[PDB]
């Protein structure tokens, strides 16, 4: 989102657009859920 | 032949041994678990699970 | 006003923060006794 707002303001003084949409998005599935599970990256629920 | 249960120096080299990928001579017993690694701290956190789980 | 993005250094860990945006703060402090003139928008004005 950060990144898209620079390349976004970037793009608006380089002279290549006047007007830019800008942000990001992302969804929530099983598999991603589970491989940040085994990178210990998410918070264990049944510790929680 | 006689009745020996395992060693905990055979059992600990195996699980480390195991996760890095690699025999038995490869690694040494006199090397630490972060030097192995080198500078992952996801392989050293999944080696201190395995023991932690083990022993 | 602002909007950056930053690499951190040689690592073996790509889940792992580091520093990298402190280069938006990087300023020279070696002759720091008198006043820049540049940053007082009055001067910067009678120049325009
Ligand atoms: P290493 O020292 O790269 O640490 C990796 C972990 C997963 C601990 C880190 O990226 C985090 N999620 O805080």
């Amino acid at each position: 989102s950060v990144e898209s707002v620079d390349i976004g303001v970037e793009t608006i003084l380089s002279g290549k657009a006047r007007i830019c949409i800008v942000g990001g998005y992302d969804d929530f599935q099983e598999e991603g859920s589970f491989e940040f599970g085994n990178m210990k990256a998410t918070s264990n629920t049944l510790e929680e | 032949i006689a009745d020996e249960p395992v060693k905990a120096s055979l059992l600990l080299h195996v699980l480390v041994a195991h996760k890095l990928k690699k025999s038995l001579d490869s690694i040494p017993m006199s090397k630490t678990i972060k030097d192995l690694v080198g500078g992952k701290s996801t392989v050293q956190n999944e080696i201190l699970g395995d023991l932690g789980k083990e022993f | 006003a602002m909007a950056a993005t930053a690499t951190d250094k040689i690592g073996r860990s790509v889940p792992a923060p580091g520093k990298g945006i402190l280069t938006t703060a990087r300023e020279h402090h070696s002759s720091v006794k008198y006043a820049s003139p540049n940053l007082n928008m009055k001067y910067r004005k009678r120049q325009l």
